[PDB]
């Protein structure tokens, strides 16, 4: 719309008897001052995991689309943001978990994911399906794992799907276990609970993944790397 | 049909639910306070909760006189139930009536014993398909010829939901299962 | 600047306290909560640089030119929480290490990577021995502040 | 505030008949009765929670239950009582419960 | 009297129409806060706040 | 062990209510008849609702006044249930089991409808 | 930069303690209701709505429903409102 | 205090049942079973309860309803409404259903009268 | 002499006490609605890491709205043209005047 004004130049500017320097500015978006403030919470949680403006781009954008249509209107503008947060990374193809997600925003992990599948039918579209290795990248770096190791794991985890080790299990357990058997094998030898920790997933949930992976260990791994321990003296948990 | 032949196995039925309007204001608390194997909590819900022993069911009677009941596996057991559960009430010596009883929904499921292939057919059906493992282990398939809604596994095990009538849960499995068959491991 | 004044300023002394209102209309018993935030050491990681993936890197001063990044690094500080109400407990107290910003680094200090390297590794990094540094990269500008 | 079903025990009857008795001679008032409940009540409850220290495990068939005013009240039958060290089987058992 | 267009040249500067001229800006006060005035007087108005 | 605590029970309500009766001006001898009492008593149709062919949706009219019920008073923890599989998390319990008398500061049961 | 949960802990303490009994409320006994605000007329003139919802633990839309059937209202200032059993 | 109110909602009930016939104290408190509410409240109740209230219609030595002592005429004053200096009354719908009778079967009479309604 | 650590100290200071009023106003609200405390999601990163920023590239000193007019050439972009002006320039001071 307009304008503003403020100060008063230090002269006049009357309160004449009370303290109130000519006068106040006024508001003048109320009607949809809660968008702007949908647009300041999506950018806040997004520096949390500090994505690039690209991303955040999208996400406002998706955002605007879904509060025009009003198809939503009756849930919290802080739950349908966090679903664009959660809609813009996947269709960007650097996937972030739900758990993710949820962390940086006040909304539980229920009601982002009930938002988002809302949202996909909303406006009437759809989203690519995650696969392992959208996340085996930044698991094994924030570990502080070798490049070398990252690699193994990244095969570990596009094998054993290929090989359907796994039936029915999400992608983030899988690469979660095949990461620990890498790591396991590797000088840099990492705890299930930090994995656990950084994953989301329960630890439990690596235990039993890893006891399902372990029987085929020795056929998926890489022929280029070098073990630091024989497979044959792989530890069990 | 020959094409309901081979996955003829034919879907069984688990879950009924029903409703009936009894056509009078109830008074819930002397109700409940009556009634023997019977729940009533007003500070947490504003129904009381009803039980029969034969065929496992439970019947829900709001204070508008309406009630629902659900578990049977049959409609003649859902007519059965809603009659039981009309008889005590009229027994409390309230004007029960059996008006308006109608089936709400009903669930199927069934078995086709063969490993599935779940990437394939959320490609195939991205329009439908929708399958996220972080939210829930099982892809979510929304059927509009009869407007059915399906979970499909891994496992084969295959659960319907949506219909009022039998026919649709055929009709929906006849329908999906070339394309299972299709995808099959 | 930093080996002083910016511990300085979050240890100065505003620690805040706040206690919601209760009792409204009536009460009685024994506790309008109250809590208390704390301040303690800071801490500064050499600059790093997230990729759209989320994996966080080193980064150096060239790269941060080329692609017109800010050379920055990011800064941590211990937080407490204080739950002395007004009887039932005192002692319920934790430490915490959070990210709360991103704080240019001038080159060549001793908080750039260039500050320690040789003749040798500067040569590799591909930077100049003989560059003065002493002033900020901004969005892919040096930015020299003027005295 | 302690709850009043403790008065409704055999236990608690055996002294509303002893006061009603004491109240048929008129020695005390209806009221002075009311108010030895009360005591009662909150000394029988103090005693609870002080003295008691025992504990029994349970298993059974449920025969009919009532939840009302968030108070339980089941009937079961074919129960069997076992506390760590004993044994005791009955043919029913009424439970009133409330918290 | 309202400038017209000329005198406010639209500054646009890339945009797509997005100089909307800051003389428009003050217009867009004044028609809104003057329709606001005019409305407000339809209605019932404490003496002061019209004022 | 518990006639003692039914015991302890004589001894602080008759202490308690001592004042209460000294109070009202009563003789202590009322109150030590109440206590020797107390110790002595102690040891359309057609479619609208032809319901009536489905009589009898219960198997018996009560149970309670058989008195076959030997009696438990007791406050609850948690009261549980999936589908016929009840849970019970009882507390601060007093029993009487076929006359004998029984007690518990916690119980915890399963039970079958 | 923290682990993720399914919600933040104290959130889910949040959510139990809304799962704690109190959630509905005992609309029922108009009575009891009525003698709760007559005991309200007993200690003072007039009350905030907020501390009227607040004494009596009922919905806000049938606490109006009552007031609008034995009272009175009577605002001041910025919408401040206070609500009177008709005194006399 | 809250038993007086008890007490003009039992007389504001009397005149929705159809009654503006004057009772006595006792009459009022034994049809409401506040006869025991204590002799002290009674008295209170007779001797200033019912003294501070300047709308009660004191008739026949007795109290009697409610909100009017005077002017309860259930019709509109046509005779000041006939002076075009002086003519001066609408109201409030409310305190004329309160007063007597329903608008309805006056009204049709009055639709064809005097009677003129603003939705206001 | 306000070289680069007078100058900055003064920048970063106004930007935390920003950054503390931001937690205190979460941290009311939240409590005024009750029991659900989070402290890493009250802090607004932006605060301190654009602010900084924003005044480094700009020039402008001070934070927005009200005061800035004060200081404009606080901040420049360095000239490379010879080895000297680099050098120079680093080493250049600046009386504020008319």
């Amino acid at each position: 719309l307009s304008t503003m004004i403020g100060k008063g130049t230090g002269a006049a500017s009357f309160d004449e008897f009370g303290n109130s320097k000519y006068q106040n500015r006024r508001t003048m978006s109320s009607s949809d001052r809660a968008m702007m403030n949908a647009f300041k919470e999506i950018t806040t949680m997004a520096d949390r995991i500090n994505l690039p403006r690209n991303i955040v781009d999208r996400t406002n954008n998706l955002f605007k689309q879904v509060y025009e249509q009003k198809s939503l209107k009756g849930r919290a503008n802080d739950a349908i943001a966090s679903a664009c947060l959660y809609i813009a990374c996947r269709q960007e193809g650097v996937p972030r978990t739900f758990k993710e997600i949820c962390a940086v925003s006040r909304i539980s992990k229920k009601e982002i994911g009930r938002c988002f599948k809302l949202i996909l039918k909303a406006l009437e579209t759809s989203v690519d399906l995650i696969t392992t290795g959208d996340f085996m990248s930044r698991f094994c770096s924030n570990l502080c794992l070798p490049k070398q190791v990252q690699m193994a794991a990244t095969h570990i985890a596009r094998k054993a799907v290929e090989l359907d080790l796994v039936p029915g299990r999400s992608p983030i357990s899988v690469a979660a276990a095949a990461i620990y058997m890498a790591s396991q094998a590797s000088a840099e030898k990492r705890t299930q609970k930090e994995i656990g920790d950084i994953a989301g997933v329960a630890d439990v949930t690596i235990r039993q993944s890893y006891r399902l992976i372990y029987p085929r260990a020795p056929d998926l791994f890489p022929t280029d790397f070098k073990f630091d321990t024989p497979v044959d003296k792989l530890p069990q948990l | 049909t020959p094409a309901s032949e081979s996955s003829g196995i034919v879907p069984q039925l688990q879950n009924i639910v029903s409703t009936v309007n009894l056509g009078c204001k109830l008074d819930l608390k002397t109700i409940a306070l009556r009634a023997r194997n019977a729940e009533y909590n007003p500070k947490r819900f504003a129904a009381v909760i009803m039980r029969i022993r034969e065929p496992r069911t439970t019947a829900l009677i709001f204070s508008s006189g309406k009630m629902v009941c659900t578990g049977a596996k049959s409609e003649e057991q859902s007519r059965l139930a809603a009659r039981k559960y009309a008889r005590v009430v009229q027994k409390l010596g309230f004007p029960a009536k059996f008006l308006d009883f109608k089936i709400q929904n009903m669930v199927g499921s069934c078995d086709v014993k063969f490993p599935i292939r779940l990437e394939g057919l959320v490609l195939t059906h991205q329009q439908f398909s929708s399958y996220e493992p972080e939210l829930f282990p099982g892809l979510i398939y929304r059927m509009i010829k009869p407007r059915i809604v399906l979970l499909i596994f891994v496992s084969g095990k295959v659960v319907l939901t949506g219909a009022k009538v039998r026919a649709e849960i055929y009709e929906a499995f006849e329908n999906i299962y070339p394309i299972l068959k299709g995808f099959r491991k | 600047f930093i080996q002083m004044s910016v511990q300085r300023i979050v240890e100065d002394a505003p620690p805040i306290d706040l206690q919601a209102e209760a009792q409204h209309a009536s009460g009685e018993v024994e506790e309008p909560p109250r809590y208390l935030l704390k301040f303690e050491q800071i801490y500064l990681s050499k600059p790093t640089h997230w990729e759209r993936d989320g994996a966080p890197s080193p980064m150096m001063p060239n790269e941060a030119r080329l692609r017109n990044l800010t050379y920055s690094a990011p800064l941590y500080v211990d937080i407490t929480k204080t739950v002395i109400k007004e009887g039932e407990e005192q002692l319920q107290t934790q430490h915490q290490k959070t990210f709360i910003g991103k704080i240019p680094i001038m080159l060549r200090s001793t908080y750039c990577l260039l500050n320690g390297l040789t003749d040798r590794d500067l040569c590799e990094l591909n930077e100049c021995p003989l560059d003065p540094g002493g002033y900020f990269i901004i969005n892919g500008s040096e930015k020299v502040l003027i005295a | 505030m302690a709850y009043q079903l403790y008065r409704n025990t055999t236990l608690g009857n055996s002294l509303q008949e002893s006061l009603d008795e004491l109240i048929q001679s008129q020695q005390i008032t209806p009221q002075l009765a009311l108010q030895v409940l009360l005591q009662f009540d909150k000394a029988i409850n103090a005693a609870l929670a002080q003295r008691v220290r025992n504990r029994v495990n349970f298993r059974g068939s449920l025969n009919t239950y009532r939840f009302c005013d968030n108070v339980w009240t089941f009937v079961l039958n074919d129960v069997e009582f076992r506390e760590v060290t004993e044994l005791i089987k009955v043919d029913k058992v009424k439970i009133v419960a409330c918290d | 009297p309202v400038p017209p267009l000329s005198v406010r040249p639209a500054v646009v500067m890339q945009g797509s129409a997005r100089n909307q001229d800051d003389l428009t800006h003050k217009l867009a006060d004044i028609v809104k806060i003057n329709n606001q005035l005019r409305r407000n007087e339809q209605n019932g108005a404490a003496a002061h706040v019209i004022a | 062990t518990v006639p003692k605590l039914y015991r302890s029970v004589i001894e602080d309500v008759i202490n308690d209510v001592r004042d209460i009766f000294l109070d009202d001006g009563v003789d202590e001898q009322v109150l030590m008849e109440l206590k020797t009492l107390w110790e002595n008593k102690l040891m359309g149709q057609v479619e609208e609702e032809p319901l009536n062919s489905e009589d009898d949706v219960s198997d018996e009219e009560g149970q309670e006044l058989f008195d076959t019920e030997n009696v438990v008073v007791c406050q609850y923890d948690k009261i549980h249930r999936s589908k016929n599989k009840w849970k019970f998390h009882l507390k601060d319990g007093i029993m009487n089991l076929n006359g004998r008398d029984y007690i518990f500061s916690k119980a915890i049961g399963d039970a079958e409808w | 930069t923290n682990y993720k949960p399914v919600a933040n802990h104290q959130y889910n303490i949040e959510y139990e303690r809304k799962k704690k009994e109190d959630g509905k409320r005992a609309r029922a006994d108009k009575q009891h209701v009525l003698d709760m605000l007559f005991s309200a007329f007993e200690k003072h003139q007039y009350y905030n709505l907020k501390d009227l919802v607040d004494i009596t633990k009922q919905p806000v839309v049938y606490l109006k429903e009552i007031l609008k059937e034995i009272g009175v209202q009577n605002v001041k200032g910025i919408h401040k409102n206070t609500w009177e059993l008709k005194p006399e | 205090f809250g038993v007086l109110a008890k007490i003009v909602n039992y007389m504001k009930t009397r005149h929705q049942r159809g009654d503006t016939h004057p009772l006595t104290l006792d009459e009022i408190l034994d049809e409401t079973q506040h006869l025991d509410i204590g002799l002290k409240q009674k008295q209170w109740l007779m001797t200033e309860a019912l003294v501070n209230n300047p709308k009660i219609e004191v008739i026949d030595g007795k109290y009697a309803f409610k909100p009017k002592y005077n002017v309860r005429d259930k019709k509109a004053l046509l005779r000041l409404l006939d002076q075009h200096d002086q003519r001066g009354l609408g109201g409030i719908l409310l305190e004329d259903i309160e007063e007597a009778l329903p608008n309805s079967q006056k009204a049709v009479k009055a639709l064809g009268d005097q009677i003129l309604f603003v939705n206001r | 002499l306000d070289l680069a650590g007078p100058l900055l100290a003064f920048l970063f200071r106004g930007m935390f006490k920003n950054l503390l009023k931001e937690v205190r106003i979460y941290a009311q609200k939240f409590i005024d609605r009750g029991k659900d405390f989070n402290l890493e999601l009250a802090i607004k990163t932006r605060i301190i890491s654009d602010g900084l920023k924003y005044s480094l590239a700009t020039g402008n000193w001070g934070d927005q709205k009200k005061a800035h007019q004060a200081r404009a050439g606080v901040s420049q972009v360095l000239n490379r043209l010879t080895f000297a002006s680099t050098l120079s320039h680093l080493r250049r001071l600046n009386s504020p005047i008319g």
